[PDB]
């Protein structure tokens, strides 16, 4: 169920592991240049759109920003998450 | 061009005071909540219970929080009519009827001044368009490139700009004037570049600075070619001396000593018994790194941090009584908020000359200092914000500055020419000095 | 007292000194080891260059303190 | 699945962070567009010769009025002027 | 990795106490007033260990342009926190 995902998130927050995932993700994105790339993308989308309307800009930036995440960052963070999940779910 | 829903609320003074009070309250909570509480109580949707289901918004009108990704705040606003929510990652106000953020109302952006706003509007205005980022050239007055390059890094330093615009020096300064006071001259440059003093425009503060500098040190006053690092150290020392001069009652608490100061741990280790005393602690305001036979900045930090056995040092171990050559290591004991790096772009040869080292050294846009701190160590990431480059030889050349401002944008400062430049091109420069500001400490 | 200088290559050298020794005397000892004339040396400790006509004790340099030696990259 | 849930958690973090960055950039440009009806971006010149206003280097014949002696001085000699003039 | 999830370990549901919510974010004020200034990406314990205790910190100093207004009388650029005092 949907109740499962929230319980798990709640676990990751109370154990401190959520902050570790969230910091590590942020550190790696920053270092690979992705934050600066999203800022450059958003600037360009605003120019094209001729409007700063957040809903419109987000619908075009968001899919491209998700694709810009390096495979390296994506797998490293997925691992760190997976290892946290193995401690608390039954397989 | 403004959300009409919020304008409608703002017709009634009391309703307006109520919105600002809740915005102030939400933002105070966001800056004073430990990470676990902040996740559980500001980033958790009241309807789906997930954490970070996209942005989570805190309702202005009730205590509910709802997510972006499953449309849960949007449902709250249709069900109950509560159309305003505060994004819990940044404090921004979203209108769910417009489906846009409200970012262009000065009172909301400056809500911490809400109670004074009558007086604020009438006595102060918004920056002018061409002055808003303080971008302006400084004319070459003879050999002033070593001055202007450093000045541009300083007036684009977010710590120095906050300090200057907060009037900290102005409020306490005894000497009173840009003719005599070096700090007042710096503040006049900021005044001129971001405000109004009310072709050769916007040079008055820089002339004042040239004059103060002549009264203290003629060699660094712009007639002859000088080193940019030496001028950098000269300026910050003047800022510190102004602060000492202004105290009623002469570890320093001035702006320089709370922003640029760190300390090194120098350890001398028995190779006999691993005895780790005495460790010495030396302050620094910058690190000077050797670059010979290296190609990356991290390799230069590695060299600085590498163990050396001291062959000309007289060692006697107090634990084991050994007299073997001691092992010396420099580590960082305390990091500063702004890390300043000087690359030692010069060598002395045993034929009685000096020559510049022109090698390109690769520097990153974000720098992790974890592997350089003495004594697990977390990730400690700085963002690159300024570069001073030198072109020419050891005895003659020219300086240019590159600085980074909000929105990812870099500018190149070459005397009177200020130009827009891509990050990619900045990363190709021959860096002499590098300015890094703290971003993330895990 | 023994102090250290981190030199132009990052190699550390050691000097034998007293707190009352002048900076100019310190520079002449570095010249003996490195060969760099005193007027070309910049000696940095705690963010300040050490000035001729002052002494090590003026700058609170104690045993096993490390000075950083640089030259000047002139430009204008 | 382990991968199912892992991806969901990462996509929560990623979209949160994207939405934060995009909100900060769009409010900022919203404010600038409202505040300056006439707003134009800083000129970017891929040939690298024009300034943030689209002007060329001025280049000499520039002067500055010296406040200390009341006389106009060639701008590129101001530091040399001040050496004599200040004493 | 493709392994299916049966449920949360019941060992774990016990240790952590794992409809729509009744929580109010407004109820956070008292504990927020008791809490020193926090940074989202600057771990407080790490700060005390690796940074000076009087260190000036601006988290994310380039996220927005510098925020100021200009005095109508003297044209000085003023940080928001300095405006009321400047106005004598
Ligand atoms: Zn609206
Ligand atoms: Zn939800
Ligand atoms: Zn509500
Ligand atoms: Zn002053
Ligand atoms: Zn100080
Ligand atoms: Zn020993
Ligand atoms: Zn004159
Ligand atoms: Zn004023």
């Amino acid at each position: 169920t949907a109740q499962l995902k929230s319980q798990i998130q709640q676990y990751l927050v109370e154990s401190g592991n959520y902050e570790l995932i969230s910091n590590e993700l942020k550190a790696r994105l920053l270092q690979e240049g992705w934050v600066d790339k999203v800022k450059d993308l958003t600037k360009s989308e605003m120019n094209i759109n001729e409007s700063t309307n957040f809903t419109q800009i987000l619908s075009t930036v968001e899919p491209k920003a998700l694709e810009m995440v390096s495979d390296s960052t994506r797998e490293t963070v997925l691992k760190q998450i997976r290892e946290f999940l193995e401690e608390i779910v039954d397989t | 061009s403004i959300c009409p829903h919020i304008q409608q609320v703002f017709q009634n003074e009391k309703s307006k005071d109520g919105v600002l009070k809740t915005c102030n309250a939400a933002r105070y909570i966001l800056n004073h909540s430990v990470p676990k509480e902040k996740f559980l109580n500001t980033m958790k949707c009241g309807t789906c219970h997930e954490i970070n289901s996209g942005a989570t918004f805190m309702c202005l009108q009730c205590g509910f929080c709802g997510c972006w990704n499953h449309s849960h705040f949007l449902s709250h606003s249709k069900q109950i009519g509560h159309i305003f929510g505060i994004n819990s990652n940044n404090g921004l106000l979203f209108c769910f009827k417009c489906e846009d953020y409200i970012g262009n109302i000065d009172l909301i952006n400056d809500a911490i001044l809400a109670k004074y706003w009558d007086d604020v509007c009438t006595k102060t205005m918004v920056p002018s368009m061409e002055r808003r980022d303080g971008l302006s050239g400084l004319i070459n007055m003879g050999s002033t490139a070593f001055m202007s390059s450093i000045l541009q890094c300083l007036i684009h330093n977010p710590y120095f700009i906050r300090h200057s615009m907060s009037q900290i020096h102005s409020n306490n300064c005894k000497v009173r004037s840009p003719d005599k006071c070096f700090s007042c001259a710096l503040d006049k440059i900021v005044h001129e570049l971001y405000g109004a003093l009310n072709s050769t425009n916007r040079q008055t503060g820089f002339i004042y600075l040239l004059t103060c500098a002549w009264k203290i040190n003629q060699n660094l006053a712009g007639y002859s070619q000088q080193d940019a690092h030496e001028f950098w150290q000269f300026i910050i020392n003047q800022i510190h001396q102004s602060y000492v001069l202004d105290l009623p009652n002469a570890q320093c608490e001035c702006i320089v000593h709370t922003v640029f100061e760190g300390s090194l741990e120098s350890s001398i280790v028995c190779p006999g018994c691993q005895n780790n005393s005495k460790t010495t602690i030396d302050p620094f305001l910058d690190l000077s790194l050797d670059i010979k036979d290296k190609k990356k900045l991290y390799e230069c930090l590695d060299s600085f941090h590498k163990k050396e056995q001291l062959k000309d040092f007289n060692y006697h171990c107090g634990e084991c009584n050994s007299t073997q050559d001691a092992i010396k290591q420099l580590g960082i004991h305390k990091l500063p908020s702004v890390l300043v790096l000087q690359l030692k772009r010069f060598e002395h040869l045993l034929n009685g000359s000096n020559r510049k080292l022109d090698d390109f050294i690769e520097f990153p846009t974000y720098l992790n200092m974890k592997n350089y701190c003495s004594t697990k160590v977390p990730d400690i990431i700085y963002e690159l914000i300024g570069i001073v480059s030198h072109k020419g030889t050891v005895n003659e050349g020219h300086y240019i500055a590159f600085c980074k401002i909000s929105g990812g944008q870099w500018f190149k400062f070459n005397d009177s020419m200020v130009s827009s430049i891509s990050q990619e091109e900045v990363l190709k420069e021959q860096a002499y000095l590098l300015f890094y500001t703290i971003r993330q400490v895990n | 007292m023994q102090i250290f200088v981190k030199t132009l290559t990052g190699k550390t050298i050691t000097l034998e000194v007293e707190p009352s020794d002048t900076i100019e005397n310190v520079k002449a000892k570095i010249q003996d080891k490195e060969g760099i004339p005193p007027d070309q040396q910049r000696l940095i400790f705690a963010g300040k260059q050490l000035e001729d006509g002052r002494t090590l004790s003026d700058y609170n340099i104690q045993k096993e303190s490390t000075l950083h030696l640089v030259l000047r990259l002139r430009g204008g | 699945t382990i991968d199912s849930i892992s991806n969901g958690i990462l996509n929560n973090l990623l979209t949160t962070l994207i939405q934060d960055i995009v909100a900060r950039e769009t409010t900022q440009q919203q404010l600038l567009k409202t505040r300056y009806p006439d707003l134009r971006s800083y000129y970017f010149d891929p040939n690298g010769s024009l300034d943030i206003n689209g002007l060329q280097k001025q280049q000499s014949s520039q002067y500055i009025h010296c406040e200390n002696c009341g006389r106009d001085v060639s701008a590129n000699r101001l530091a040399a002027h001040l050496q004599r003039c200040l004493s | 990795g493709d392994a299916e999830i049966k449920g949360i370990k019941p060992k774990v549901i016990e240790e952590y106490s794992l409809g729509p919510s009744n929580d109010s974010w407004k109820s956070l004020m008292s504990s927020a007033k008791d809490t020193p200034l926090q940074y989202d990406h600057m771990n407080r314990e790490s700060l005390k260990k690796y940074f000076n205790p009087n260190a000036q910190l601006i988290e994310d100093p380039l996220d927005k342009p510098i925020q100021y207004r200009v005095c109508e009388k003297c044209g000085k650029p003023l940080a928001l926190t300095a405006i009321v005092d400047h106005l004598e």
